[PDB]
RNA sequence: GUCGUGCGUGGAGAGGGAACCCACU
């Protein structure tokens, strides 16, 4: 549903940059790796945590409830 | 609570939310001090309220949390904000017909 | 005591009463969460 | 079936419009900012009002920046000119709603009553840790303070112990939210009321669903529909009108869509509206009349109270409802007020039981009042109000549809104001107004530069020629000599016997003439520090002396009840005039005399008019907004028999228009010199001053 | 550079199978 609050591997907080990540992907039309590097993600654990996440919360909210 | 998410899910997400702990040494464990009902001397109490209004689903962030307990001038328990936008850690999303009202004790 | 799936409006119906929504013909008739205090832990 | 469902959907969408974007945009503004624009965005974003709009989206895009600029300018004016009473509140729990934060605070009932805080008000909140409780608190402290946040009063709920739970909605991104700690004192002061702005924004958003959206965007009135001359002659005979007015009425009624009637003052424009209403009623249908100024609505209601004639000539009195509050509505038509009609229609354990019974009784009374109001609205055929008041929440909740809309003085309101009453499924709209009158009251010069001040009536007239009226029946021909020759360059013919019917006994006296100009030899005006409004007591004294002399000469010979009016451009000057008149004469001024402003007195009719020129000081070297020809035209077109202009010759002579007016008055020997007690033989000082000046 | 404007609420006890379709060791 929502981006994980902390990385499973290390525990770094990556949920703050999810909106920033989406903005960089859309507003700046930057590639995944460049955007993640700009956000300040060195270890690939957070890279795959952010890249591999799927926003099912938006899909769920599409329904009337 | 009437969000699409689950109470346990949102509670787990809130648990991972960082909180200021500069004065953690001053704070004492609840199991240590002889208290009742999570006295503020050993715990920090916050309240979360959120609900959309007919449109523009509301996004819940760390900044939404407001401390209700008396910290006695201690800068402990304040939400940690580091993103450039300053919104904080995304928590959940509430639809127009979804209501969220909860209390958190750290 | 009860809510409609679509209308999401309270009904507060009693025993020996129709279980159909008064506003609409839908009769899912969901029930709201209990008023009793509930606590959860991140663990 | 499907068509009815679509119509109902459109009606509910127009009535129910999301206000979140408006609050989000406005609250982001900085109260402490001192500028002519809400933000530092490029000026290129703002664009002039296009004559032709390709689609509703383009119209909304063009209008939104102008509306935001006007709202910001109004907020700044309220911050500077208006000074409310600041109060203090205690911060409570904060709720995160869509792109907003709602804060609940506890306030004292007496403080709320004194400050007049309602559920549709805007306030500015600040945190002042160093503020001294003993030290006075005013808007100056808020201006000096750098931590200011805009808030909207969502709701006001009264709790036990005389405590009101005020809900304040603010923007999340605003940093001041960090100061909103629980149990913290925050100093909040009201700024302005957003009801009109909210209604304008709702109308702008809902214009897409309006039936006449295409005509408004294209600004193309429906083509005239030919009608037999027999009907025109019959209408003229029944209503005792002229050929032009009858033709205009027939053309407007025959054709659907927008119908524009352009008639200078005194050309029966109000009488034309009454004739249209009567013809429509004779031919259930409910008609909505909207006038930008409450004075125009009051005049229309008073005229309708006398009865409406049908085609056969019989006079009938339909039920007329005035949508407004008693205070603003005139006392004469106070009976026609909707609230008055509703009032006429209806008008331990033991303590707990008594409280429950009292609550039940109050609920029953509220239900009875609502039922009476609904019955009055449904049965009523004519609904007269203002453009801002035409979107009253009660009307939206009721859902009644008005197929006929009339907009009086369409040139005095902006496009949004004129379109507000069209939200109720307006299929036929008749706009009556004269372009030479005053433009809409816009507080922003930049907005006027972008043609925001331009009214929908002006644009429609530019697109196509409205129905023109060139015959007058109110203004005295001598009084209309200069306004017609200069402002209209002719095209305005006096009535066959206007001079004969305008003869009055006081016209014989040399001091009082149908047209006369009085010069204040010694007169100065002081500008208020806060309101920045000029005011001079010399003109007030001269007017009081003139009124006293007129009453003494003709106390019982002629009654002056509702026949003497004084128009002053400045609100402060008008208030001072009214106060001094009440002090001198007493209660008679409440009825025998009226006081108003040129813009607020537009459309009014009075036998005797006194036009006060506040700018009586030559050292100023500026005439102000009076320099515009529309202001002078409106001021001069109020008098029916007698017009008396008070001012300083030297100060006014600087401007070309006033110089020409003074020259014309001198040519007709209407110039006069006035001062303190110039009509008192005992006061030889005034006579000596007059002799020296001559 | 000062102009309009919207609203009146007190102890106690206690019975269900046969078949079909999948999956794991
Ligand atoms: N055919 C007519 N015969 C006599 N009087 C008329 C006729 N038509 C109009 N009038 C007079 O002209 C006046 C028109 O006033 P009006 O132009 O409506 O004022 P305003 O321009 O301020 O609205 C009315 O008071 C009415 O008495
Ligand atoms: F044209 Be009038 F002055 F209303
Ligand atoms: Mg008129
Ligand atoms: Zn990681
Ligand atoms: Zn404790
Ligand atoms: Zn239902």
């Amino acid at each position: 549903m929502i981006v994980p609050v902390r990385c499973f591997s290390c525990g770094k907080v990556v949920g703050d940059k999810w909106e920033s990540y989406l903005n960089l992907l859309q507003e700046d039309e930057l590639d995944e790796g460049t955007a993640l590097s700009r956000l300040g993600l060195k270890r690939y654990c957070c890279r795959r945590m952010i890249l591999t996440h799927v926003d099912l919360i938006e899909k769920f909210l599409r329904y009337n409830p | 609570n009437t969000t699409v998410l689950a109470d346990e899910f949102i509670a787990h997400r809130l648990g991972l939310i960082p909180l200021q702990s500069m004065d953690i040494e001053q704070l004492e464990y609840s199991r240590d001090c002889f208290c009742e009902d999570h006295c503020d001397k050993c715990s920090v109490v916050l309240t979360l309220q959120a609900f959309g209004e007919s449109e523009s689903t509301t996004n819940v962030y760390s900044k939404d949390l407001v401390i209700v307990s008396n910290l006695m001038g201690r800068n402990i328990g304040h939400p940690i904000i580091q993103d450039k936008e300053g919104n904080g850690v995304l928590i959940c999303k509430l639809r127009k017909g979804q209501e969220l009202k909860l209390t958190c004790v750290a | 005591k009860y809510i409609c799936a679509e209308c999401s409006s309270k009904l507060s119906l009693s025993r020996t009463d129709a279980v159909r929504c008064k506003d609409c013909g839908h009769r899912i008739l969901l029930k709201a969460r209990t008023k009793r205090l509930v606590q959860f832990e991140a663990r | 079936a499907e068509l009815a469902k679509q119509e109902l959907e459109h009606m509910r969408k127009r009535l129910n419009v999301d206000m979140n974007p408006l609050y989000e945009i406005i609250l982001q503004w900085d109260y402490t900012r001192n500028s002519e624009y809400p933000d530092d965005e490029p000026i290129g974003n703002y664009s002039d009002v296009k004559d032709f709009f390709n689609s509703p989206a383009d119209y909304q895009k063009v209008m939104k920046p102008l509306l935001l600029l006007e709202s910001w300018q109004g907020l700044c004016s309220s911050r500077d000119r208006e000074d409310y009473k600041p109060f203090s509140i205690i911060v409570g729990n904060r709720t995160a709603v869509s792109d907003f934060y709602d804060v609940y605070a506890s306030v004292a009932k007496q403080v709320i009553q004194d400050c007049g805080i309602s559920e549709s008000d805007l306030i500015v909140m600040a945190y002042l840790p160093d503020f001294r409780p003993d030290k006075r608190l005013s808007s100056d402290d808020f201006k000096k303070a750098q931590h200011t946040c805009l808030a909207k009063v969502r709701t006001l709920k009264n709790t036990k112990g005389g405590n009101v739970d005020v809900t304040l909605r603010i923007h999340r991104n605003h940093s001041f939210s960090k100061f909103l700690t629980l149990r913290s004192e925050i100093y909040c002061v009201k700024v302005m009321q957003m009801t009109t702005i909210e209604r304008e924004y709702s109308t702008l958003e809902g214009l897409e669903y309006y039936d006449l959206v295409g005509q408004i965007l294209q600004a193309k009135p429906s083509p005239p529909v030919n009608v037999d001359a027999a009907e025109i002659e019959t209408v003229k005979k029944s209503y005792k009108l002229n050929t032009s007015q009858a033709e205009a009425i027939v053309n407007s009624v025959s054709k659907e869509g927008f119908s524009l009637i352009q008639g200078p003052p005194g050309t029966g424009k109000t009488k034309t509206i009454l004739g249209i209403i009567g013809y429509f009623l004779s031919t259930k249908q409910k008609i909505l009349i909207c006038a930008p100024s409450n004075a125009a609505v009051d005049e229309i209601c008073l005229r309708l109270k006398s009865g409406v004639y049908d085609k056969q000539g019989h006079q009938f009195k339909p039920q007329l409802v005035r949508v407004g509050r008693s205070d603003v509505v005139n006392v004469a038509i106070k009976d026609l007020t909707l609230e008055e009609l509703v009032d006429k229609r209806i008008g331990g354990r033991d303590r707990d039981e008594m409280r429950e019974k009292n609550s039940v009784n109050y609920r029953n009374r509220d239900l009875d009042r609502r039922n009476a109001q609904a019955h009055i609205l449904a049965v009523s055929d004519i609904i007269c109000s203002t453009l801002s008041g035409s979107a009253h929440d009660v009307l939206a909740t009721m859902g009644i549809k008005f197929d006929t809309v009339i907009i009086d003085e369409a040139c005095q309101c902006t496009e949004l104001s004129s379109i507000i009453p069209l939200r109720y499924g307006g299929k036929r709209c008749i706009m009556v107004g004269d372009p030479n009158q005053l433009p809409p009251t816009v507080l922003s010069g930049a907005a006027s530069n972008f043609k925001y001040n331009q009214s929908l009536f002006v644009r429609m007239e530019k697109n196509s020629s409205p129905y023109l009226l060139d015959v007058q029946y109110r203004m005295h021909p001598s009084i209309s000599k200069f306004p017609s020759s200069e402002f209209y360059q002719g095209r305005l013919k006096d009535g066959p016997g206007m001079d004969i019917l305008n003869k009055r006994p006081w016209h014989q006296l040399e001091p009082l003439a149908p047209y006369k100009f009085f010069d204040i030899i010694s007169g100065r005006q002081e500008q208020n520090a806060k309101t920045m409004s000029y005011t001079n007591m010399e003109e007030i004294r001269v007017a009081i002396e003139l009124v006293d002399y007129l009453f003494r000469k003709f106390d019982n010979k002629i009654d002056f009840t509702g026949k003497i009016g004084i128009i002053s451009p400045y609100r402060e000057q008008m208030q001072k005039m009214r106060k001094e008149f009440a002090r001198y004469f007493g209660g008679m001024i409440n009825k025998s005399i009226d006081f108003n402003t040129i813009d607020g007195f537009q459309g009014q009719e009075k036998e005797i008019i006194l036009i006060s020129c506040v700018r009586a000081d030559d050292t100023k070297s500026s005439v102000g907004f009076l320099k515009d020809f529309r202001r002078m035209n409106v001021a001069l077109t109020r008098a029916k028999t007698s017009i008396w202009v008070l001012g300083h010759q030297r100060s006014l002579a600087k401007s070309k228009l006033w110089r020409d007016l003074i020259e014309d008055a001198k040519d007709r020997s209407c110039l006069a010199y006035a001062c303190s007690g110039f009509l008192d033989p005992r006061n030889n000082r005034a006579q000596s001053i007059l002799r020296k000046f001559n």
